[PDB]
RNA sequence: UUGAACAGAGAGCAUUUCCGGCAGCAGAGAUUUCAGCUGU
């Protein structure tokens, strides 16, 4: 902590105070900073997650290359994380190795798709205003960050009527019609 | 009800001006200070851990060495950094070992330049200028002694015919010179061995034993006038110069290389031999070894005392050199280098804390005895932390896991391969020995310190 | 840390301090922790001669009050054990420690010589003469140490020979200030008139003269007026004949100046022959001085002189039987003075009569002294 | 040189239940007398010693001790220690466990709702607050104030000193008690699971896990002596642990029902451990003595807590309760509560104080210094305990004033010297020893040619068989023990010459039998047989 | 063995007791070259016995000239009598380190126990005295050593030129 | 290599040669300390 001499940092080597090997290079941390998440258990959640994914992909994929129930249980899990959203890509099943992540879980979270959707400009501005009650998926108002939105339910993301932010992009082009509220 | 607690004051633990340091009150319970062994220990194993990260011992070699290996070094006993050194070539040089240069060079002999040594000549109708010239002699094979004087800056007192004032004459070759530590006289072993004095350009007188050769020669340091020599009929034979005789020779299995007296004891000498490993004799008892040193692997060509009297620095045939402690009889410490071949010459620097070697490629490699010592003066903090980490090296020295690390070192290859096989062709002598113990009737024990000499004239009783 | 050491060498005294019933465990714990914070305030950094002196006062202090204490309780005076020369050895370290770091404050060296000349026959006098040599060798330059090294050694001592090779090697070091001349003419002065009055008792009860003193006088002249000319006119010999002369005349003043005072605390040794040791002065100044004293400038000088040389004899009381005696050598005085001099003549006659008339029944022969000075 | 207090500054050593070499002996001569002058000079600085401990003395029969009030003390002390008696009403989130650094400088507060704050409580100086929502447990520094460990609703976490998050650590999986080890750099967690688990902070490597296998772990404390830590279960069992066996070092039968707290003296001698059962006991550490049994507490002792110069500190919900001199050997010192009639051989409270509203959550002294700071269910409050603080403390182990720089090269020269995980041990002068084994006098090769010698001749001379012994009550002879403690099934020489020599003293009994009834004279040792001898 | 010291200056002659003596052998090394950097360890090799200072200007131009023309002056007499014990002429004489190998001569040819060293070890010892200056001396001197160096060298350059004001 | 007288250093080593005991008395310096004779 106090930049060890040559011979204290030859003569104790492995000590490190911040970065253990039990943090995995502090990747909980790294992605929950990237994609701005509040709780410090939600990579973790997701983790066990990625790791039922890919725990069921390594014991299927032990199974004979031709039998149609490796085949069909690997097509049937690549369309539903297709589907979900985390697979970008439902065409080779090393995706059920590589690319299944607490990042592409993540990257699915409501502030994302958000941000993404170029509905906040970034994605803390997009967790302050589902904070504050902006934000409804369908009908229902969506009040939490965390709300994790498949491919299917990405189309119906908007904003609440009567929403001030609805009403100063209306205003901004001057389309508000002040009938129905906004 | 009276009542007292804690009063701090915060004027005797945090000082009132900025500019002085702040008091550290002491306090002697066990019960503040809690783990007194484990402690220490780890002290002590980071201390033997620093110093084998710390052992440099190399300092350098001194000038572009000779042209054919050197076989013949001395230091002057009065000079610090002062040493004369001959190659095979017949060159011999002065140096000062401060700027690691020569003061001179000198063709000196035609053959190898076969002894050196370093005087104070005593000549009774000159006198000595030992402030500006230092005196070499030297001893060939092409049956000359002669005696150099060189131009030494070491003091500015002065403001000068530098080489050769003399050149003794023998009628055979020369094998060993040393000069006696007063009265002007030394000694050069050869064909036989002859006394000489700087004055008369003929020997004083011969002592020799027998009709039988002497290659290797020192006098004694204090109790000046007792010289020994060793003789190629692996002989070695203390002389008197008081009697003008000599006094008594054993004969050893193999030939003794070198001697060496010991400086702070005076009846003790060391002799390096051809079975590998030293011999530390009493002169007053030479029927027994007061010990044996026995780590190299090849033939001990040069020994040499410490002028503490403490310890010995010893080099080999196999191209390395082991500094020894005197009381133990094993090697302290392990010198090698893939450039030194084939160490002939050894001394122990009268600071006590650098070892020159002579090697037989050409160069003069100075060392340090201590490798992890350095040589600036240190504050006492340091003096301190450096003595208490010895005293505590020493009180932990025989623990398993200190001992492994401060017993390590790096041996090359073949010093580690003929170090194995000569493990398990020991071990096996003592298992079969063993077996022959176990059955014949009256095996005498030798002694380890007996073991090593066939006989002895003038018989012990 | 060498707080440490002090502190716990300062333990044994008070190991006995306490055996010896007259200091408790709490007031020994009391004086340990001021002595820590002195010990502290000594060998830490930014240290002070104050607080070198502060520690002496302390353990003055400590040691006066343990002197009353043992008096009061043991009823002896002292308990010929540790402690009662620790404390003074004590003092005497911290004095050494404070002028090892701190050479250069004379009061503090002083301070140091003041209690180890007073703690009277249990120090030694070479000890004193050790701290004479490291002193005496940081400052050459001062000269009241060389003063007080020599008055040490023949005022209490009574060692001539030691007293005489201090004073020439102070004068070997600085031979440039008066001060140190003067201080060993009155050396010299006392030594032979301490051997003449021995003398004197000798044969009261049952050669070597004050030409040591002129001849450390004559050369008090010649190096004195070498290091004034040396002294001044510094750099070079940058200057016409004109600054050269008026530099001689001015060292020629300096260095009579000097003599005048010579003469004027040398009357006052009236014990050896004072006439003698006073005339060989006056012969010494009587001579050429290069650059005319008498027959040029420094005439007032040359008058001055002259005056001495008349009243040299007439230095007497007003029982004036020696005027009576000699007042004709001063006429005669008075009448060579004015057979060459213009108004030195008249200055001279004056001076003379007005001398006379005030270092001279009692008055009828004052009333004839007045009509021979008319 | 005969200083009064040298026992306490003595050094045992091993004893074998004189020589005639002339240089050992004059080496053991100057070891001892190099020993007798350490002894000596290091027990001679007492006198250096700069403060002095406090207390609190009745000076009449009428002044009790235990009926002294704390704003009674804090208008009889000074101005300083009645600041350092600080009180936070920290109400809204949940009892607050208390923590001080090892110096006393810093203080760390858990509240169970989830507000930890690390604090300069002697200043006003704050330098971490944070409000961590889930339920925190414990927590304690690790070298400094610059880190420290929470066990939160199930993961251990590390803090820095502005109290960003370092580390979540895996492993820990539910801590309730936590605990630094100093001098080994180790954080030693225990809590729900029936694990124990040694974690080193510097390298960031968990050391050791260990079952229990008792349960979850009711109460943990650390012995400052030698580091082993002292865990209490539901059994009423306390366990020593150390890092190295997988079993605990010893296991101890302190109370009934379970075991709500332990507290071990800095000097590693005595150990209060509050039961469940409403008993406090006073344990002997070093030979497993109990010296004190404090049965029939009127509500059972949440927690004991030993002071630096041997107070004991009981807290048995609202009241605490502290006793002097109540860890010493003689039944004068059990702790009592009231002294019947007066008696001066009771122990009776030396200050009690009530927490009226509350019920204390822990109890830790203030180091150095003469406070007893109780956290409780709105917040904490320092007392002023008078005697309760080594007033003179080492400035070079862990220094109260110590400055930043100062705090740089301490922790850099500690993490230096930090002492190996398997140095632990029950002892802690065990590790400069020889083993128990290898026989206590060394061996010069003469007895080892000896003992080759009989290793070669066991065979017909019998030396690793029982010798035959006739009248040894034969159902118990040895060499039948030899024989029906081998398996009944091989067949080696050893025990064939041991049925031998069976039968050799099976007969020598036989006729020994034989003589003493009667029925046989001396020898007549078979006349035929003897000339059949040779054949 | 290099036990006294003398250091020439503007202020005045210093004679220092040489306490440790550094390495011979290792006198090349990097912590050997570089202990005459650190103060800290200087002051373990060196210490201040004696300064004797100049009478003023002119007596500081008369030293730097026969300092100069390597001749011994009767200050520098004076206060090597004072320091240097008498030793023998013919045994163990003192030995004085110098940083002048043609001042030598003239300090044997005035005081014949005193042999005379100028050679790498004196030199160096020299220049850590050179470059610790004012730390050395403890406080005793009058005048700032570099404007008596000003003085002194302007002093001492007019002095050699013949630099006349008229 | 020794001897002689001389000049010294404070840098070593003994031992019972005296003192660090008491007064009477004069002396010394700034009311405390300092300096010698006649006996205990």
């Amino acid at each position: 902590v106090r930049k060890l001499k040559h011979h204290e940092q030859k003569l104790l080597k492995k000590v490190d105070f911040l970065e253990w090997k039990q943090d995995q290079g502090h990747r909980d941390t790294q992605v929950m900073r990237t994609y701005h998440i509040q709780n410090r258990e939600d990579y973790h959640k997701y983790n066990r997650i990625c790791g039922d994914i890919r725990r069921l992909a390594n014991k299927l994929s032990l199974l004979p290359p031709t039998d149609p129930f490796r085949r069909k249980h690997e097509q049937l899990l690549l369309d539903k994380l297709y589907a979900m959203g985390v697979l970008t890509t439902k065409s080779k099943i090393s995706d059920l190795e590589n690319k299944v992540t607490v990042s592409a879980i993540c990257r699915r979270r409501l502030p994302v798709i958000m941000h993404r959707l170029k509905m906040a400009e970034t994605i803390q501005d997009a967790v302050k205003f589902i904070e504050q009650g902006h934000v409804r998926v369908g009908p229902n108002l969506i009040n939490d960050p965390a709300y994790l939105v498949t491919r299917n339910m990405e189309d119906y993301v908007t904003w609440v009527d009567n929403s001030k932010i609805k009403k100063t992009l209306l205003r901004y082009r001057n389309q508000i019609d002040d009938f129905d509220f906004s | 009800m009276k009542i007292k607690t804690i009063k701090r004051s915060a004027d005797d633990y945090v000082p009132v001006k900025s500019t002085q340091e702040s008091q550290m009150p002491r306090n002697l319970n066990p019960e503040l200070h809690p783990f007194e062994r484990a402690r220490e220990y780890t002290k002590a194993l980071n201390a033997t851990k620093l110093e084998r990260m710390f052992a440099k011992p190399f300092v350098g070699q001194l000038g572009y060495g000779h042209r054919d290996g050197v076989y013949a070094i001395a230091k002057n006993y009065g000079s610090l950094n002062k040493l004369a050194t001959g190659s095979a070539d017949g060159v011999i040089k002065y140096w000062n070992m401060s700027t690691r240069e020569e003061f001179v060079s000198f063709k000196a002999h035609y053959g190898l330049v076969t002894g050196l040594c370093v005087t104070q000549p005593r000549f009774h109708d000159k006198k000595p200028d030992l402030k500006s010239q230092n005196f070499m002699l030297s001893c060939s094979d092409d049956k000359t002694v002669k005696l150099w004087s060189i131009n030494v800056d070491d003091y500015s007192n002065k403001n000068n015919e530098e080489g050769l004032i003399r050149t003794f004459d023998g009628e055979s070759a020369f094998q060993g010179i040393d000069s006696h530590r007063e009265n002007s006289t030394f000694a050069t072993g050869g064909a036989k061995i002859h006394l000489w004095d700087v004055n008369r350009l003929k020997p004083v007188s011969d002592l020799s034993w027998g009709a039988d050769n002497i290659t290797s020669l020192k006098f004694n340091q204090n109790e000046t006038d007792i010289l020994a020599s060793t003789g190629s009929d692996n002989s070695i034979v203390l002389y008197d110069l008081r009697t003008n005789s000599p006094t008594q020779k054993i004969v050893q299995t193999m030939r003794t290389n070198a001697i060496c007296w010991n400086p702070m004891e005076a009846f003790n000498f060391v002799t390096a031999n051809e079975d590998h490993n030293a011999y530390y004799y009493d002169m007053r008892n030479l029927s027994r070894s007061l010990n044996v040193f026995k780590d190299h692997v090849s033939a001990v060509m040069d020994v040499d005392f410490s002028p503490t009297g403490d310890e010995i620095v010893t080099g080999s045939y196999d191209k390395s050199i082991r500094i020894y402690k005197t009381n133990h009889g094993h090697s302290r410490e392990i010198y090698h280098t893939k450039r030194m071949q084939h160490v002939f010459q050894v001394k122990y620097s009268m600071d006590s804390k650098y070892i020159i070697s002579g090697s037989d490629d050409g160069n003069v490699r100075l060392w340090r005895s201590k490798a992890w010592e350095r040589s600036n003066v240190k504050t006492t903090r340091e003096k301190n932390k450096l003595e208490y980490d010895e005293k505590l090296k020493e009180r932990f020295r025989h623990m398993p896991e200190i001992k492994r690390i401060s017993r390590h070192r790096h041996v090359p290859q073949v010093i580690k391969k003929a170090q194995e096989i000569k493990n398990i062709e020991l071990s096996s002598i003592k298992r079969r020995e063993a077996n022959e113990r176990r059955t014949r009737k009256d095996m005498p024990y030798i002694s380890e310190r007996k073991k090593q000499i066939v006989g002895t004239v003038h018989k012990y009783e | 840390s060498k707080t440490r050491y002090y502190l716990e060498q300062c333990i044994p005294e008070m190991d006995d301090l306490v055996e010896k019933g007259l200091f408790t465990k709490n007031e020994v714990s009391l004086i340990m922790k001021k002595r820590t914070d002195f010990e502290h305030r000594l060998n830490s950094r930014g240290s002070s001669i104050n607080d070198y002196i502060k520690y002496i006062n302390y353990e003055s202090n400590v040691n006066k009050l343990r002197a009353k204490r043992c008096k009061r309780i043991l009823q002896v005076k002292k308990t010929n054990s540790l402690s009662d020369w620790s404390i003074q050895q004590r003092i005497g370290f911290i004095y050494q420690r404070g002028t090892n770091k701190f050479p250069q404050d004379l009061k503090f060296w002083a301070m140091y010589l003041n209690y180890m000349k007073a703690r009277g026959n249990q120090t030694s006098y070479k000890k004193i003469h050790n701290i004479y040599n490291q002193l005496l060798k940081l400052h050459p330059t001062n000269v009241d140490i060389w003063i007080s090294c020599a008055k040490y050694e023949y005022e209490v001592h009574a060692n001539f020979k030691s007293c005489r090779n201090i004073f020439q090697n102070g004068l070997r070091f600085n031979p440039d200030v008066p001060k140190l001349w003067y201080e060993y003419v009155k050396f010299e002065l006392n030594f032979i008139t301490k051997l003449i009055n021995r003398r004197k008792v000798m044969g009261l009860i049952n050669a070597l003269r004050g030409d040591i003193a002129l001849t450390i006088f004559d050369v008090c002249m010649k190096t004195l007026g070498k290091h004034y000319i040396n002294k001044h006119k510094g750099y070079y010999a940058i200057s016409d004949s004109k600054m050269n002369i008026e530099l001689n005349k001015e060292t020629l003043n300096y260095l009579f100046s000097e003599s005048l005072r010579y003469i004027k605390l040398f009357d006052e040794f009236l014990d050896l022959e004072r006439d003698y040791l006073i005339n060989h002065v006056l012969q010494f100044w009587k001579n050429d001085m290069y650059d005319l004293s008498l027959r040029k400038d420094l005439p007032e000088l040359y008058l001055k002189t002259v005056m001495i040389d008349i009243t040299l004899n007439i230095r007497y009381m007003p029982v004036e039987k020696l005027d009576i005696d000699q007042l004709q050598l001063s006429v005669k005085k008075y009448f060579a003075y004015i057979s060459k001099l213009d108004s030195a003549s008249v200055k001279s006659l004056k001076n003379e009569y007005r001398s006379y008339l005030q270092d001279n029944a009692e008055d009828d022969p004052r009333y004839k002294i007045l009509d021979l000075i008319i | 040189k005969e200083r009064e207090n040298q026992n306490k500054f003595e050094r045992s050593t091993y004893t074998n239940n004189q020589t005639k070499d002339k240089k050992l002996r004059a080496g053991l001569k100057k070891i001892d007398e190099q020993y007798k002058k350490a002894v000596s000079s290091a027990a001679a600085t007492d006198y250096l010693l700069p403060e002095s401990n406090g207390y609190l003395e009745p000076e009449n029969e009428l002044e009790k001790t235990f009926k002294v009030q704390q704003s009674e003390i804090k208008s009889s002390v000074d101005v300083s220690t009645a600041n350092k008696a600080l009180d936070l009403s920290l109400k809204e989130f949940g009892p607050y466990h208390i923590k001080y650094a090892k110096n006393g400088t810093h203080l760390l507060i858990t509240g169970r709702k989830g507000h930890v704050a690390s604090m300069d409580w002697r200043k006003g100086q704050l330098r971490a607050e944070l409000f961590l929502n889930e339920t925190c447990h414990s927590a304690t520094y690790l070298q400094n104030e610059q880190y420290f460990a929470v066990a939160q609703k199930k993961y251990t976490f590390i803090y820095d000193h502005e109290g960003t998050e370092l580390h979540r650590l895996k492993q820990h999986i539910e801590a309730r008690h936590l605990d630094f080890l100093p001098y080994h750099y180790l954080l030693v967690t225990a809590g729900e699971t029936g694990w124990l688990k040694y974690h080193d902070v510097s390298t960031g490597q968990l050391v050791s896990e260990l079952r229990t296998k008792a349960g979850p772990t009711m109460a943990m404390a650390q012995n400052p002596w030698n580091a082993v830590m002292h865990l209490g279960h539901s059994n009423g069992t306390v366990s020593l642990w150390s890092p190295s066996m997988p079993e605990p070092l010893v296991k101890l039968l302190s109370a009934r029902g379970p075991v709500n707290s332990i507290a071990i003296d800095r000097s590693g001698y005595y150990m209060a451990t509050t039961g469940a059962d409403r008993s406090m006991k006073i344990w002997d550490i070093r030979n497993f003595k109990q010296l004190h049994s404090v049965e029939s507490l009127p509500t059972p002792g949440t927690n004991v807590s030993i002071s630096d110069t041997g107070l004991l500190a009981l807290s048995r919900g609202p009241h605490v309760t502290l006793w002097k001199d109540a860890l010493k050997l003689s039944g004068d010192s059990k702790p009592c509560f009231g002294s019947m009639g007066g008696n001066p051989h009771r122990n009776t409270p030396y200050m009690s104080h009530l927490f009226a509203g509350n019920k204390v959550e822990n109890l830790g002294f203030v180091p150095f210094e003469d406070l007893l700071g109780v956290g409780h269910q709105t917040g904490i409050t320092n007392l002023i305990v008078p005697g309760a603080g080594e007033a003179n403390y080492d400035a070079l182990e862990l220094n109260p004033f110590e400055t930043k720089k100062q705090r740089q090269e301490q922790e850099v020269r500690t993490l230096l010297n930090k002492l190996p995980a398997d140095t632990i041990t029950l002892d802690p002068n065990s590790i400069g020893s020889v083993d128990k084994r290898s026989s206590t006098i060394r061996l010069n090769a003469k007895d080892l040619a000896q003992t080759t010698m009989d290793a070669n001749n066991k065979a017909k001379t019998n030396s690793d068989i029982p010798d035959v012994k006739p009248d040894v009550k034969g159902k118990n002879s040895g060499l039948r023990s030899f024989l029906r403690k081998k398996t009944q099934n091989v067949i080696d020489e050893r025990k064939l010459r041991v049925q031998k020599q069976l039968d050799k003293e099976k007969n020598i009994r036989k006729r020994n039998h034989q003589i003493k009834q009667g029925l046989i004279s001396e020898d007549h040792k078979d006349v035929i047989e003897e000339a059949l001898s040779r054949f | 063995p290099i036990e006294y010291l003398l250091f020439e200056e503007p202020t005045g002659y210093a004679v220092f007791k040489v306490k440790l003596q550094q390495d011979d052998i290792g006198s090349r090394l990097k912590e050997v070259q570089e202990q005459i950097n650190d103060f800290g360890a200087f002051t373990k090799l060196i210490e201040l016995v004696s300064f004797a200072p100049f009478k003023g200007a002119a007596e500081a131009l008369e030293n730097a000239n026969d300092i100069s023309e390597g001749l011994v002056s009767e200050s520098l007499k004076a206060i090597l009598d004072l320091n240097l014990p008498k030793a023998s002429s013919k045994k163990k004489n003192i030995t004085l380190a110098i940083s002048d190998k043609n001042l030598g001569p003239s300090i044997k040819e005035e005081f014949p126990y005193v042999d005379c060293i100028s050679n790498e070890l004196a030199q160096d010892l020299i220049r850590g005295v050179r470059l610790h200056g004012e730390k050395l001396f403890k406080g005793l001197q009058s005048g700032d050593l570099e404007r008596a160096q000003l003085g002194l060298g302007h002093a001492y350059s007019r002095a050699k030129v013949k630099f006349s004001v008229q």
